[PDB]
């Protein structure tokens, strides 16, 4: 065996 | 449209509603969509003016202006959030988040997660100084539609950054203590919510067993599958990622992943249009042929070997690389019958034909394979028959030409297959 969402956002 | 001096001759005043007209300009000019202009306000040292106004109680429209400020400028560089940070922003937004208003407590939600989702270190000092207790206690309602969209999408989001990044990972008390909540939000019925959910056990997922463990006790797999199968893409990608780490642990996570139902949704994911989501679905088949040959037999059942064998025959190159890494598992812990039926759906022609390739590692992978498929003819006495078949496929060509390939492990993998079965 072997091996986004936005971390931050703004408003408006 | 006000100038940042300003904002400061405003805020310096001493004015209540002076302070809140200028506190609504400094808002709205680091709401601006071009270049907002963060660095300059830093500069002015309105962070600490900011943040006092956060414990207005007197002044509700004062402490929601100042969030929303804070909250942009800490949506920034590391080095804006770590700003925001250092003006001791954190306490001030917990004790914001049990305001009688609501819009206020919702914004201090946004700025803690911007500012968690900065990274591990920002992450832990926001669980040390107490937003979990509070978050959760936003969402302790006996049925989470009373509670309007937006203000469960934002706490949802900043739960998913509570449960985010690596190095270290989060604190396990704090995964123990959100894991409730993240499971009743696994079953609300907004796309975003599900999706930001997901993408928190996708996080949770990613590194050693136990994590997983923990994950999987809490018994989600069956809705992750269920989600697997959704029709947005925003929601099937996080449940892919979380169901592949699963499976990248213990034969009996992969065995709880398979029992849930996922195999029956490869068919799909192993011919999806998105380039990403195929790749995925390739890595999780290839992570799951590792696994034992009950689990292996189990592909066989759901008739995904020739899923595998189209994608090795085209795909893009990433996918062609983990469908060969699922084959050579496949061939390494499978049986001889299994062995003889992926050569009898076809899979010696196309791993022929990849390694006319540039990289190194997927032609060792295929020679591994092509050793193990030689092994089982030998041991059914059909070697010969598997040799007029790669030749017949212009492999024999290939074999001899990585004879005089720089690496030193093609060379002895072509000469010993050319010597011992072409010879």
């Amino acid at each position: 065996k072997r091996t986004a969402t936005p971390p931050k956002k703004k408003k408006d | 449209n006000w100038s940042v001096e300003d904002i400061v001759k405003g805020i310096n005043s001493n004015n209540l509603e002076s302070q809140l007209q200028a506190t609504q300009a400094a808002r709205k000019l680091l709401s601006r969509e071009k270049q907002p202009p963060i660095d300059n306000i830093i500069r002015a040292g309105l962070i600490p003016k900011f943040v006092s106004f956060l414990g207005k109680t007197d002044c509700s429209p004062i402490q929601f202006e100042s969030a929303w400020a804070l909250t942009n400028i800490a949506s920034g560089t590391s080095e804006q959030t770590k700003a925001v940070v250092d003006g001791g922003a954190i306490p001030a937004f917990i004790s914001l988040l049990a305001s009688p208003h609501a819009h206020i407590s919702e914004q201090a939600v946004w700025a803690l997660g911007n500012i968690a989702g900065d990274g591990s270190a920002f992450r832990d000092l926001v669980i040390k100084h107490g937003a979990i207790d509070p978050l959760l206690a936003l969402l302790a309602v006996p049925d989470l539609s009373t509670l309007a969209c937006g203000y469960l999408r934002n706490l949802t989001w900043t739960l998913s950054n509570l449960c985010r990044n690596k190095n270290p990972a989060p604190p396990l008390d704090a995964v123990e203590q959100i894991l409730p909540t993240l499971v009743r939000l696994l079953h609300h019925n907004d796309p975003e919510v599900l999706a930001d959910s997901c993408w928190a056990i996708s996080y949770l997922t990613d590194g050693p067993n136990e994590r997983i463990e923990m994950v999987v006790k809490k018994g989600v797999v069956p809705q992750l599958v269920k989600l697997l199968g959704a029709t947005e893409l925003p929601i099937v990608t996080p449940a892919l990622r979380a169901i592949g780490n699963i499976v990248t642990g213990t034969d009996e996570q992969t065995q709880k992943v398979i029992d849930a139902g996922a195999l029956a949704v490869f068919p799909s994911l192993l011919t999806n249009p998105k380039t990403n989501i195929q790749k995925e679905a390739t890595w999780t088949m290839s992570n799951i042929t590792a696994g034992r040959q009950d689990q292996i037999q189990q592909v066989v059942n759901h008739g995904l070997v020739p899923f595998l064998v189209g994608v090795l025959s085209k795909a893009d190159f990433k996918t062609q690389k983990e469908a060969a890494w699922a084959i050579t598992n496949y061939t390494s812990g499978g049986t001889v019958e299994q062995i003889v039926y992926l050569v009898h759906c076809g899979i010696i022609e196309p791993l022929m034909n990849l390694l006319s390739a540039k990289d190194t590692k997927i032609i060792q992978v295929i020679l591994d394979a092509i050793s193990n498929i030689f092994q089982a003819a030998e041991k059914l006495g059909e070697t010969e028959k598997l040799s007029i078949m790669i030749e017949e496929c212009g492999g024999l060509d290939k074999i001899e030409a990585l004879q005089r390939h720089e690496n030193e492990s093609v060379y002895k993998a072509s000469l010993n297959l050319i010597e011992k079965y072409f010879s």
